[PDB]
């Protein structure tokens, strides 16, 4: 579906109590660790040889930092999603060659990474309304290719 | 396609996890038909299929069952699961999509419980397991 | 991308020497047959029992030339794909609740089937065109549930 | 998980299949690289990277090859391919997405080819086959 007013309000309230700083180093880590092919893409960055050489490497922080602040602009922009993201699109799509599954890949582990940091807060319904938010992000990464 | 030391880790981890496993079932059945609507009718039998729901708390039980009874094959998944699979894969015929789906409920569930223990190392096998888990459940398909 | 002269004149010259009636029951009796968990959602056309019982049940084959006499309204109206399939999407993904990557299976039985009928004239040209058209095609099924 | 009809199967096929494995080969891909343009960068490095292409040719020659070692392998891909595998799942780091659409292509060549060979139960055993193959492949990612 297009958003409802409930939804809007749980996606807000949930950007603005995250911890950019926290959250978007531990989302990219796991991806990068769990799904270790897509260190494919991140060849620039170093070190990253095993579990803990990532986790600590300060390349990947400040990029899974910069993931989350490229989330932050659809929030601020939940009505024109597609446009915000074409830019981003190209980059990802046409520069860089990522399989669109990827995508996916990262947002799991984001809503995984999210999921522990608020317990049981995070409801069936705070679920709901975070995959519908990244769900069409990911089709706005990927959407122009195919 | 899980090492001893992926095994090892899905032992350590259930080990703690385990005391929690009706919880756990519970939680990850009503987060798969509310996020994931499309899984509701596989359950259209059932009166009530709302996350409170006796059906839903009973069958969440019954499902950890089947992750317990996967850790004691873990060795080979493929016969310790030919049973679920004869009915899922070919009775039911439920859409392979939906193991990934249930999957990532379990694991988002678990990373809401046991923060803590629920390290990336632990995630990595634990993930390789519920492919494998999925994988054997395909089985009896084709 | 958006359509080329090129991609309409291959995609018009393939739909328009092709036998519905011999592509469309083969291409669904294949996806019943490879994929068979996909036979979930075509229970009431009967005997399915196996490859066989699929490959003349006339339940399948009039329906297998159905979804090609759908394909063909894309073809018609390539520039206004997403509502020319608004009601099918609908169809499919909230009364029949199909998961999406069915879609894509489906197709490659549609590829497939065609490849062999057409022999060495399927160009890897002509292969990427029509994959262009069906990847449209396919996101409209879908495009409405996420 | 392949029966012993799939194994018979995927051998009757190839043995029909076999004479012509290297224009298979070329053609598959070249399909690849023209319908999957995500692909061109694992093979960036080659001068000529488009469908007539010597480098095509000679490699194509060679995926094949790893085809007929499979073949050859059928009771154990896992321990078959190990080599493959760590030079695909590990030093290439390959995107695993990859490996459905190469095997696509090589089903979409096989019936350009052979349509008449290539029949829906031939169809259902190639399909685990080059599954099992994908699957043994990504053995040495995590
Ligand atoms: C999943 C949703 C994603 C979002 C919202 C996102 C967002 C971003 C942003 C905002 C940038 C920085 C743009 C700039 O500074 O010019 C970036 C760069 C990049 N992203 Fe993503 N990304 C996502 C997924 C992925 C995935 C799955 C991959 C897998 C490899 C990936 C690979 C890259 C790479 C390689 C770069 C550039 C790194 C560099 O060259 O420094 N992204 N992404
Ligand atoms: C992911 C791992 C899964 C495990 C371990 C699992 C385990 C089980 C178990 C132990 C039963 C037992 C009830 C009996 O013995 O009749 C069962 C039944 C069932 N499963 Fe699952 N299952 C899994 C995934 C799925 C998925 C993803 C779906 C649907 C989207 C599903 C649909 C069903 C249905 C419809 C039943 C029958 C319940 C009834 O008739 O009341 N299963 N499963
Ligand atoms: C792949 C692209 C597809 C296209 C273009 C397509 C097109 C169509 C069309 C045109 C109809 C008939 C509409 C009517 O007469 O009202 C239909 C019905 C249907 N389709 Fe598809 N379809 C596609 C994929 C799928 C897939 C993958 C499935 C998997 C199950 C599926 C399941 C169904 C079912 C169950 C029906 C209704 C059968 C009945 O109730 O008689 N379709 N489809
Ligand atoms: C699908 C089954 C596949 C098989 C059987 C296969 C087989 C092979 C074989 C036998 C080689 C040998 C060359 C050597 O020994 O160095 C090779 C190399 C290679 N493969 Fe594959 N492969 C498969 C899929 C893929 C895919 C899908 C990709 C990329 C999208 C890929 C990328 C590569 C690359 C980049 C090389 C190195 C060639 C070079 O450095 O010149 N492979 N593969």
């Amino acid at each position: 579906v297009e958003w409802t007013d409930k939804e809007r309000s749980i996606i807000s309230d949930i950007f603005s109590h995250m911890d950019y700083d926290d959250i978007g180093p531990k989302a990219l880590s796991r991806c990068l660790i769990v799904y270790p092919w897509t260190q494919r893409h991140f060849s620039g960055f170093g070190n990253l040889y095993n579990a803990e050489a990532i986790i600590g490497n300060a390349n990947v922080a400040a990029h899974g930092i910069k993931v989350l602040h490229g989330l932050d602009r659809g929030v601020k922009n939940m009505d024109n999603i597609a446009a915000t993201y074409a830019d981003l699109s190209t980059l990802h799509s046409e520069k860089l060659h990522v399989d669109p599954d990827n995508f996916k890949l990262l947002s799991d582990c984001i809503t995984i990474v999210l999921a522990a940091k608020m317990g049981h807060a995070f409801t069936a319904e705070t679920q709901g309304a975070f995959q519908k938010f990244l769900a069409v992000v990911v089709s706005a990464l990927g959407k122009q290719y195919h | 396609s899980l090492s001893d030391k992926d095994k090892a880790a899905v032992r350590a981890l259930w080990s703690k996890i385990g005391k929690s496993a009706d919880a756990i079932g519970n939680d990850a059945l009503s987060r798969m038909i509310v996020v994931y609507p499309q899984t509701k009718t596989y359950f259209s039998h059932w009166p009530d299929v709302t996350p409170g729901s006796p059906h839903i708390k009973a069958h969440g039980k019954k499902v950890m069952g089947g992750i317990a009874l996967a850790v004691s094959k873990i060795d080979d998944l493929k016969t310790g699961l030919m049973e679920l699979s004869e009915q899922h894969a070919y009775k039911l015929r439920v859409d392979p999509a939906n193991f990934k789906i249930l999957n990532h409920c379990i694991l988002v569930v678990i990373s809401t419980m046991f923060p803590k223990e629920f390290t990336p190392e632990a995630h990595v096998s634990l993930d390789k397991f519920l492919s494998g888990v999925a994988l054997a459940l395909a089985e009896r398909y084709r």
